[PDB]
């Protein structure tokens, strides 16, 4: 065992979950939405090129990762 | 005994280091194997349940 | 240029990366620390001047006296360290203390003193810290701690959203002062800014907003905007207010800014402030959901229409419209950015003026009392705001200041109203999302404390004992002829100082291991200890490596176990702020080019720099070389410019610690392997005779000489006799000081016991005649090597299986490592003999023992003690002690056996003394300790003459070396005017102090000189007179022992199987077989493999450090035996210069540089016979050997450039398939022993209320059968086995003594009957109340 194996063990593990949470936090593949499903704005092309997939224009996203920082 | 611990307490003070128990039985009356007696009561044992 | 001592054996040094900051002294922090403590310090701030300026001058009962302090000094001590530790007490030193008692007489307060006194009374002794930064507490050495605690200051913390169930966290900021009540500010779950004063009930935080005297319009004023509308129902616009989902659409003008219910966005923004757009229309609807700012009333009665805070609706915008009213002011209560928090808690906050707020504090701080006005104010005034009772100290008006943000590093001790304000605006501006949470692991939260501040501390706390009774004293009588000595007794002052050296969790038994032990067990930082937290209530927090940590703590170094993290080790270059915080250096970055001069960063500085690489390559005139050079800003690392970048890394090595700097190729291991690697370096006991790391780092001079292990000279100078005890140097004349006699000496220490009983022997180093220059080591200390730290022994490894003998992680070390005692290391340990008096009369120490028959007692001498040269095993007689006793009552059949054979009885037992079992050691030194009232014994007597003798001849020889010295310097001084130098010889050497030259200053050179050797002969008498006195004097032995009697068994332990080598990558093992010599692998030139190891350790624990290492040593060896090969058949010096010279500069672009061209011809064969060996080679610790110079190197050599040879098996013969990689692993014998392991019991001792076997190798014990063992036992069907193992193994006293009977009967069964911790348990029932019972059967 050692005591440093099974501490590699434990940092795969908790490696593995973060990389493959912010994974699939991307969500590529997807529906080509065209408008916000907050303000009906039209998502710019770049952005839907990017994020094939989106719901939310900057704008709506960053407000809700404001409030998705603090919690609720 | 609190008469030994007074003189003693005033000795180290006067004398210097502290009071060797020849300079005790000097300053004090006694004849230097009761003060050595005296020192030798034990004081409050211990609990056995003390850690290690 | 190199040292004397350098050019014997050079390193050969890759690490391209030029050097700037030399490494400081490591010792720094401890040495620093108890200087500013004990040290007089003029303006008194440190260390026992403030303790004392903090007490005194104590002022009596209603000021009829004043108690004044004058000043203190350190008497000088009874004995030095080595006296200490013979004797076995606490070096120290007494504190004397010069007072002054002035009383007062009537009408004269400050007025004339009626008489002073001035008397210097003695206060306790402070424990005096070595040369080492070690203390001598009990006789053994101890070390403390520096401690690392948090800080006074305001912190900002969060439940990250572990508490409410919704997960919304909430956020508290707390004011911790250095003395005084605990501010705290927290955020209810509806998002209720609540205040609480010391962990109490909480009130709503506006509360103590009002108790500083305001209302709610000023609190309105201070935490909102006011979004103000005009009259119709206009709204004023604050364009980048309306970020955005907008409520109105926007409109000015009647055309058009923006349509409604579409989310208002950053072009429209834009558009709103481009056209310079100030006043805009809402409808009458829209200010129905914002808040009134202010108060309004009515002119007409002069009644409030609405007051502040309060809501505003459809009806009270008509009432303030029809009074005229055109101006109204809003909270500017945004949801996302500027949230509503004040104006809530205002909402919940019950009270509304200054009275009501205090009544409530006082409610909530003192409560059920009535309250006042007045004793709510005063308490509320007591409480952070009168200087008496609350104090944010230095440290903690510093961290207030800078963690809001403030240039005024240096203020007040009280808060204010401003500093709550502040605080405030900070929490709900961290709850706004612009700043975030502190961390608290983050280390410009947390301080350093060290020996100087913790035992300032102790200090004080004695000394407000001693003004409790000083002012009591002045209180009663305050009579004449009553003088300050009587008021002030020594024992309670003393007292806490006494308890914390000896008794603290930080005092702890220096690691004396090896050199590199100790100097890391004295850089090393404590999470515990009083003050800082517990190992119950940690974390989960605090054991986590932190950003904050770069260059002030390792990372790596640490231990694993119960406690990771909370004991870290402090960095090579770390430092401590005045305040106490870490910090490191930084060589400062002007604009692209790299300046010299460098600062020291602390955390809370460094984040808002951008540091660069200390590996960023640069110019020549200081450039960087990158356009993007990659620096760490405040958190995290990315590209910057070469024009931001502001600091840079001092070195390469400013990271690591001491410890993990001596690893080799560090950055290859996996960052656990170098944890392990460097805790096991710490534990590797020094072997018999020392070996250099063939392939070190350039630490180990450092790490050798930096501790107090080798002996230094002081000036340079020739050594004029030298011998394994002592070193002479005759100085330079340069560094006489002139009053001087030129001569100093050093006197090594010789086999002596380490606190691990290893053996600490100094070695010579030097040679007659040959010269030294200050800074050279003259002795070798205990694992060291010609100056450099050297561990263990550097062998020919083989990586490769070898038939299951090295199977999980063990080694297999060949029979040669046995037999050339590579790993045999000396230990030394001390067997106590302690003759008390007991209750029928004193035990002697007398050689007449009993039954013993005359064998045992050969060894002994008269006086009952072992000869000092005498070679014993376990259970001879070292002390022949009998005590007394009674007789007790043979039993018949022993009654008849005496008297048959008339052998009549003792009377006294033979509790004697005898050699612990499996130890053989020689018993190299006898100590004898008889208290004043016993006489002495012939042994005793013995020894003091002998240890007279010796104190005799070790002044008179230092007299005389010393004498001879000034002697030639005082004829160095007759050589010229007034000279004589061919009849300065003819009259004799004492008629030369009355020696006669012209009238000069140099005569009276000439008699200073001589008086000053007047001086040391009278100086020398008065040696030789103490010296006499404490030899001569009785010791102060414990109350009732009459003497004590120390032998001191050195044993010499060889390399044997179980043993725990282990090399410097945290590959450790654990030696399995001894293999013959002929047995073990070979190559094809009749060359062994010294040790073969598991390849399959290698892959996956990822420390590929000791495959470059061991290719790095085959290469350094393969130098150094074609450098013997050279040496040995006679090479010229031409051919070792041209060779030596062209492996001393390989490697692509290295920063060392030799040239042997500049070598005197004698020189480079002393340097070539050092190498012949093995070329010693350095790798810095990020800056090492490339690979390719590894290749290079083996070039150099006729090794094979892959480093895997051919080898063929010594059994058989046949050549190993797939050849194997052999090289030089440098490997450690750890101190964990097979013999300080390996135990054993049949029957023994057992112990007293619970009748088990004793527990403890030690004690002779028995093994735990606990809890999961049994379960383990029911698992299988061994119903017997359990039975017997917690009937007649352990607890049944009845049936364990049939069991011995029976099993020398040769019957093997067990009646059990019943074991004894369940009587004890039945009887422990009974004695309370219970009534319990065994049935009938
Ligand atoms: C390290 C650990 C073995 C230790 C013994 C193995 C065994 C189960 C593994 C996780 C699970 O598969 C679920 C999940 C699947 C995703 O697809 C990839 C990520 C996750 C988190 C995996 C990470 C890791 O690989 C785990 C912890
Ligand atoms: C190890 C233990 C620390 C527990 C934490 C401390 C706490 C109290 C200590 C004993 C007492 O002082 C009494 C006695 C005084 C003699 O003079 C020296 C021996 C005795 C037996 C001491 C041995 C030891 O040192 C004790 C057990
Ligand atoms: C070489 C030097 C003369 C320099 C002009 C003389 C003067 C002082 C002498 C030492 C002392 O006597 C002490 C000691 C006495 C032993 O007996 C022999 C060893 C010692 C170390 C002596 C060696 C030598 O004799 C010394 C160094
Ligand atoms: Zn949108």
């Amino acid at each position: 065992s050692d005591e440093a194996d099974e501490a590699y063990s434990v940092t795969e593990q908790l490696t593995m979950t973060g990389i493959n949470r912010i994974r699939q936090k991307i969500n590529a593949h997807g529906i080509p939405v065209y408008l916000c499903e907050a303000c009906g704005n039209p998502i710019p092309e770049a952005r839907r090129k990017i994020f094939p997939g989106v719901t939310l224009c900057v704008e709506c996203q960053a407000y809700q990762e404001r409030q998705r920082k603090h919690y609720a | 005994i609190n008469k030994l611990n007074r003189i003693s307490r005033q000795m180290l003070q006067e004398m210097g280091r502290e009071p060797t128990p020849e300079e005790l039985a000097e300053r004090m009356l006694m004849p230097e194997d009761k003060i050595r007696k005296v020192l030798k009561i034990a004081k409050e044992p211990i609990s056995m349940e003390t850690p290690i | 240029v190199y040292s004397y001592t350098e050019k014997k054996r050079i390193r050969k040094d890759f690490g391209k990366r030029p050097q700037v900051l030399d490494v400081p002294y490591l010792l720094s922090i401890q040495l620093d620390s108890f200087q500013k403590f004990i040290e007089q310090d003029p303006e008194g701030q440190y260390g026992l001047e403030a303790a004392f300026r903090s007490v005194f001058p104590i002022q009596s009962y209603s000021g009829n006296s004043e108690l004044q302090y004058v000043s203190y000094r350190l008497g000088e001590p009874v004995f030095d360290v080595q006296e200490c530790q013979i004797r076995g007490v606490t070096y120290s030193a007494p504190l004397r203390v010069k007072l002054r008692l002035v009383i007062y007489e009537r009408e004269a307060p400050e007025g004339t003193v009626k008489d002073i006194k001035e008397q210097e009374v003695y206060m306790g002794e402070i424990p005096l810290m070595t040369d080492n930064g070690t203390f001598v507490i009990n006789g053994t050495e101890r070390v403390i701690v520096s401690q690392l605690h948090r800080s006074p200051g305001v912190f900002f913390d969060s439940d990250k959203g572990k508490t409410h169930s919704s997960g919304k966290v909430l956020y508290n900021a707390r004011i911790i002062p250095y003395r005084g009540s605990w501010l705290d500010f927290e955020f209810d779950p509806k998002d209720n800014l609540f205040v609480r004063i010391d962990r109490r009930r909480k009130l709503p935080a506006t509360i103590i907003l009002r108790a500083l005297n305001y209302t709610t319009e000023q609190i309105l004023d201070l935490f909102f905007e006011k979004v103000i509308f005009e009259i119709k129902l206009q709204m004023e616009l604050v364009p980048e207010r309306l970020r955005g989902t907008a409520s109105f659409d926007i409109e000015a003008n009647g055309k058009v800014y923006v349509e409604k219910g579409r989310r208002i966005t950053a072009r429209h923004i834009r558009q709103l402030e481009k056209d310079d757009v100030k006043l805009i229309e809402v409808p009458v609807e829209y200010i129905a959901g914002k808040v009134v700012a202010k108060d309004y009333i009515d002119e007409s009665t002069g009644e409030l229409i609405c007051a502040a805070n309060m809501e505003l609706s459809l009806d009270l915008l008509a009432k303030l419209s029809q009074s005229g009213h055109k101006r109204i002011e809003t909270l500017f209560t945004n949801d996302l950015d500027h949230g509503p928090y004040i104006s809530e808690t205002l909402r919940v906050d019950p009270t509304n003026d200054r009275l009501s707020a205090l009544v409530e504090i006082y409610r909530m701080m003192r409560p059920g009392e009535p309250p006042t006005r007045e004793a709510a104010e005063s308490l509320f005034e007591n409480l952070f705001f009168s200087e008496d009772r609350y104090d944010l100290s230095a440290v903690g008006r510093m961290k207030f200041n800078r963690s809001l943000l403030r240039e005024e590093i240096e203020g007040s001790g009280i808060l204010s109203k401003d500093d709550i304000i502040d605080v405030m605006k900070k929490l709900i501006d961290i709850r706004n999302g612009k700043g975030e949470v502190d961390d608290i692991d983050h280390l410009g939260n947390r301080r350093i404390r060290s020996v100087g501040e913790m035992a300032e501390n102790q200090f004080r706390v004695g000394l407000v004992r001693v003004e409790r009774a000083v002012k009591e004293r002045l209180s009663l009588g305050d009579l004449d002829t009553l003088m300050p000595q009587d008021m002030i007794n020594a024992k309670p002052i003393s007292a806490a100082v006494k308890e914390f050296f000896g008794s603290s969790q930080l005092s702890q038994f220096m690691d004396q291991n090896n050199p590199l032990s100790e100097i890391t067990h004295k850089r090393r930082i404590s999470a515990l200890g009083p003050g800082g937290l517990t190992r119950e209530r940690a974390g989960f927090e605090v054991r986590d490596v932190h950003p904050t940590h770069y260059g002030r703590v390792c990372p790596i170094e640490t231990p694993e176990g119960p406690n990771i993290g909370l004991i870290n080790s402090l960095s090579v270059y770390a430092q401590t702020n005045e305040y106490g915080f870490l910090e490191t250096p930084y060589r400062k970055v002007t604009d692209g080019v790299v300046t010299d001069e460098i600062h020291y960063l602390s955390a809370i500085e460094e984040g808002n720099y951008v540091i660069a690489q200390a590996n960023s390559n640069l110019d020549e005139e200081g450039h960087f070389v990158e356009d993007l050079v990659t620096c760490r800003s405040k958190g995290e690392s990315s590209l910057f410019s070469r024009d931001q970048v502001d600091y840079m890394d001092v070195s390469t090595q400013q990271v690591v610690s001491v410890g993990a700097s001596l690893i080799p190729f560090l950055e290859h291991d996996d960052a656990n392997r170098a944890l392990m690697g460097a805790n096991m370096q710490r534990q590797a006991v020094p072997t018999l005779r020392a070996d250099k790391p063939l392939v070190g780092t350039g630490m180990e001079r450092a790490v050798a000489v930096d501790s107090g292990v080798t002996a230094v000279a002081k000036r340079g100078g020739v050594v004029q006799y030298v011998d394994a005890s002592r070193i002479v140097i005759k100085v330079n004349e340069d560094e006489m000081y002139p009053g001087e006699a030129g001569i100093d000496i050093y006197n090594l220490t010789k086999y002596t016991r380490s606190n691990q009983n290893t053996c600490i022997n100094q070695m010579p180093c030097v040679s007659l005649g040959e010269p030294v220059e200050r800074g050279d080591v003259l002795a070798d200390g205990p694992s060291t090597d010609l100056g450099e730290l050297a561990l263990g022994q550097n062998m020919r490894v083989a990586f490769m299986p070898w038939n299951g003998y090295n199977f999980e992680d063990s080694i297999l070390v060949s029979e040669r490592v046995v037999q050339e005692d590579r790993f045999t290391t000396i230990h030394i340990q001390e067997l106590a003999c302690v003759s008390r008096d007991t209750k029928l009369g004193p035990e002697e120490i007398t050689a007449d023992i009993p039954n013993v028959g005359e064998a045992a007692l050969s060894k002994l001498d008269e006086s009952g003690i072992v000869y000092i040269g005498a070679e014993v095993t376990g259970g001879d007689i070292l002390v022949g002690k009998v005590t007394p006793k009674g007789e007790t009552q043979l039993t018949p059949e022993e009654k008849l056996l005496r008297a048959i054979f008339g052998e009549k009885a003792s009377d006294v037992k033979d509790s004697s003394l005898r050699v612990p079992n499996g130890v053989s050691g020689t018993v190299i030194d006898v100590q004898v300790f008889t208290r004043d009232g016993v006489e002495k014994d012939k042994r005793a007597l013995e020894i003091e003459e002998m240890q007279l003798k010796q104190a005799k001849k070790d002044l008179s020889e230092e007299l005389q070396i010393l004498e001879a010295g000034l002697f030639s310097r005082i004829r160095a001084v007759l050589v010229a005017g007034g000279v004589e130098a061919e009849k300065l010889d003819k009259l004799p050497r004492d008629r030369w102090l009355e020696l006669g030259l012209t009238d000069e200053e140099k005569q009276n050179q000439l008699e200073q000189l001589a008086e000053q050797y007047d001086e040391l002969k009278h100086e020398f008498e008065k040696k030789l007179e103490a010296k006499r006195r404490k030899i001569t004097q009785g010791d102060d032995l414990a109350p009732g022992v009459l003497k004590i009697v120390k032998v001191y068994l050195a044993v010499k332990r060889r390399i044997q199987p179980g043993d725990k080598m282990a090399g410097r990558h945290g590959n450790k093992g654990v030696i399995s077989k001894i293999n013959p010599i002929e047995d073990m692998p070979y190559d094809e030139n009749g060359t062994p493999v010294d040790i073969v190891l598991n390849p399959l350790g290698v892959p996956s624990r990822m420390n590929i450090g000791q495959i470059l290492e061991t290719h790095l040593g085959m290469a350094a060896k393969g130098i150094g035996d074609k450098i013997n090969a050279m040496l040995k058949q006679q090479q010229e010096v031409a051919k070792l210069r041209e060779f030596i010279q062209r492996a001393y500069d390989l490697g692509a672009d290295v920063r060392q540089k030799v040239d042997l061209s500049t070598f005197s011809d004698e020189e480079v064969m002393r340097l070539a016979e050092n190498l012949r060996k093995g070329m010693p080679i350095a790798t810095p610790v990020f800056d090492g050997a490339k690979e390719a110079e590894i290749k290079e190197l083996l070039k150099l050599g006729d090794l094979p450039t892959s480093g895997q040879i051919r080898l063929y098996d010594g059994r058989t013969g046949e050549q190993f398939e797939r050849p194997v990689t052999v090289g030089y692993m440098y490997m450690l014998k750890l101190n964990h022993l097979v013999d300080d392991k390996m135990h054993a019991r049949s029957t023994g001792s057992y112990s007293l209320v619970t009748q088990q076997p004793l527990g403890g190798k030690a004690q002779f014990g028995g093994q735990r059968f606990g809890e999961m063992e049994v379960w383990a036992l029911e698992a299988y069907g061994a119903a017997y086995t359990l039975q017997e193992m917690l009937t007649v193994k352990s607890d049944d006293v009845n049936g364990r003594t049939k069991m011995y009977k029976n099993i020398v009967d040769g019957n093997h069964q067990m009646e059990p009957g019943m074991p004894e911790s369940f009587n004890v348990l039945l009887k422990e029932i009974r004695s309370l109340g219970i009534n319990i019972e065994l049935e009938d059967e």
